[PDB]
């Protein structure tokens, strides 16, 4: 089938500049006009410019216009996008898309799109997180559920992985998206247990930071 | 040099109910426009080109319609796999897309569970201090936190995530952290995490003691 | 004017070889697909030099008993001039209609490709489609390319056998000075 090939999620300092490869298979490069669309999070979808991969024509729109540059490379069937001088604001997901016209038109709709490359700029450096187990304390509990937190902080770059007793409660967790503080992400987890079952059993929330190739387990205890 | 507008930014209606997505022209477009459906992370596909003409796959009951420069998606018995965002494109000149439209699961409210926790031990010795507060399993989404420091409310340094709703129960979860110095943690003693919802009148109160 | 009968000669068994090839090319550039690709082919086609030219550079003194000979000799050399142009015809035939069968398979080709599309884009196909006229368009760019290709190629197989025919009525006119 036709399909085309992203490379994986780049990171890149401020003021630095960008390279993305979308290869393409199943049918012919030359033969349609391929397009770049960037995705901020949580945002609209945003047209950046076009190329003719068999002429290399480029078309760049007013906010692109010099900020991108478009590149074919006809003998590995790949279309290049580069940015140059990348910003905090160019944090975005990139997509490239085929022109579903056969050649005929140039502007047309998008047929097949690229899964997209994850672009985050950021120059802080890799960063072990911080794991802060979190307990009721007051022990204020007479619901017949209690609910037990797992704090990540000050890690970089995503993503991190957290898990309760090595997936075992695997009902009733609520892990939270990851928010930038301080060029630093930081997120929680809550568990949701039986009030029977803790803390008469063990509850530990795992953490897994495959960046920095660590991994902690936190055991929830409750305090004095 | 045309600008696609969309005149729902968020729509939420509940199973089986009808809903019209509105795109607007900045000039006439001579039909060529297509709508695209967005998965949450996922990569657009492609829904009804030339404004009337759905593709492959797509059920009969996505339908377009072109009256003028408003070009209009019909959906009238929505499906689970309906719900997303979806974005409208125009063909003609340089290609341009809308403002987007982000398509919710409406159901009946609930009330949210609020959990507060002190900062742990282990954070304290590092210097810092965070205080925590869950709000689980909740519609809709709109709900307003307040914290309140020995009953002043502070609107400085507290910061909030939403999950995206939830595929199981629809619902969503709120996480509040009021990040603050280990000195001015232990210049006042209750903490509380006050939450007013829709659901209730008066809002959930949750708080602790500094003094354990 | 004795020249008239001279350049009559070449304008009707050496050049009607290269007019035969112009036609073909024009046939396909004004057709419905030419208009549309928006094709300019017959836009440097003819010679630099004349074959006219070509032949007063090789008789460049001329007597009175060239003349002679000419008026007595002209029917042998219409006779052996038109068996030698039939040979040609019959024998770049087949390279001619090579030609014209390749390029009509790319117009069928071509057709079921645009035909969907001037449906679909009903009354916004006469705008939608100039954009097959630029450069973005990858289809109007290779078609072009391979519409260059193709005269391009027509011109250098038809060329040896135009300088042979004109090579022979040199050679025929340069024997009557003597």
């Amino acid at each position: 089938e036709v399909q085309l090939q992203q490379s994986g999620p780049e990171l890149v300092k401020p003021g630095g500049s960008l390279k993305l490869s979308c290869k393409a298979s199943g049918x012919x490069x030359x033969x349609x006009x391929m397009n770049w669309v960037r995705q901020s999070h949580g945002k609209s979808l945003e047209w950046v410019a076009x190329x003719x991969x068999x002429x290399x024509x480029x078309a760049y729109n007013q906010k692109f216009k010099g900020k991108a540059t478009l590149t074919v490379d006809k003998s590995s069937s790949t279309a290049y996008m580069e940015l140059s001088s990348l910003t905090s604001e160019d944090s975005a997901v990139y997509y490239c898309a085929r022109x579903x016209x056969x050649x005929x038109x140039x502007x047309x709709x998008x047929x097949x799109w690229g899964q997209g490359t994850l672009v985050t700029v950021s120059s802080a450096k890799t960063t072990p997180p911080s794991v802060y187990p979190l307990a009721p304390g007051s022990a204020a509990q007479t619901n017949s559920m209690v609910t037990l937190g797992c704090l990540v902080k000050g890690y970089f770059p995503e993503p991190v992985t957290v898990t309760w007793n090595s997936g075992s409660l695997s009902s009733g967790v609520h892990t939270f998206p990851a928010v930038l503080q301080s060029d630093l992400y930081t997120l929680s987890s809550s568990v949701t247990v039986p009030s029977s079952t803790w803390p008469s059993e063990t509850v530990t929330c795992n953490v897994a930071h495959p960046a920095s190739s660590t991994k902690v387990d936190k055991k929830i205890v409750p305090r004095d | 040099d045309i600008q696609m507008t969309q005149s729902p930014s968020s729509l939420s209606a509940s199973l089986g109910e009808t809903v019209t997505i509105t795109c607007x022209x900045x000039x006439x477009x001579x039909x060529x426009x297509x709508w695209y459906q967005q998965k949450s992370g996922q990569s657009p596909k492609l829904l009804v080109y030339x404004x009337x003409x759905x593709x492959x796959g797509v059920p009969a009951r996505f339908s377009g319609s072109g009256s003028g420069t408003s070009y209009s998606l019909t959906i009238s018995s929505l499906q689970p796999e309906d719900f997303g965002v979806y974005y409208c494109x125009x063909x003609x000149x340089x290609x341009x897309f809308g403002g987007g439209t982000k398509l919710e699961i409406k159901r009946a409210d609930a009330a949210p569970t609020v959990s507060i926790f002190p900062p742990s031990s282990e954070q304290l010795t590092s210097g810092g201090a965070s205080v925590v507060c869950f709000l689980n399993n909740f519609y809709p989404k709109d709900i307003n936190v307040k914290w309140k420091i020995d009953g002043s409310e502070r609107q400085n340094g507290v910061l909030n995530s939403w999950t995206d709703q939830d595929s199981k129960d629809s619902t969503y979860s709120m996480s509040s952290t009021l990040t603050l110095t280990k000195d001015e943690y232990e210049r006042h003693n209750s903490y509380t995490c006050e939450a007013t919802h829709k659901t209730s009148t008066s809002p959930i109160v949750k708080s602790f003691n500094r003094n354990e | 004017s004795p020249w008239d009968r001279v350049k009559d000669l070449a304008t009707v068994y050496v050049d009607v070889l290269k007019d035969s090839g112009r036609d073909y090319v024009s046939q396909f550039e004004g057709s419905a697909l030419g208009k549309q690709l928006n094709l300019k082919l017959l836009d440097n086609w003819d010679s630099v030099t004349s074959t006219f030219s070509k032949l007063r550079e090789q008789l460049g003194p001329v007597t009175q008993e060239f003349w002679d000979n000419l008026e007595k000799e002209t029917e042998g050399l219409r006779q052996e001039m038109s068996k030698d142009l039939e040979e040609v015809k019959a024998k770049v035939q087949p390279y001619l209609d090579d030609f014209q069968k390749k390029w009509q398979e790319e117009m069928e080709l071509y057709r079921q490709k645009v035909e969907p599309l001037r449906a679909e884009l009903q009354e916004g196909a006469r705008q939608k489609l100039h954009e097959l006229q630029e450069k973005l368009s990858p289809l109007g760019e290779e078609m072009r390319d391979r519409a260059r290709a193709h005269v391009d190629a027509l011109r250098t197989h038809l060329a040896p056998y135009s300088d042979e025919l004109r090579q022979r009525l040199a050679a025929r006119l340069e024997a009557l000075k003597e």
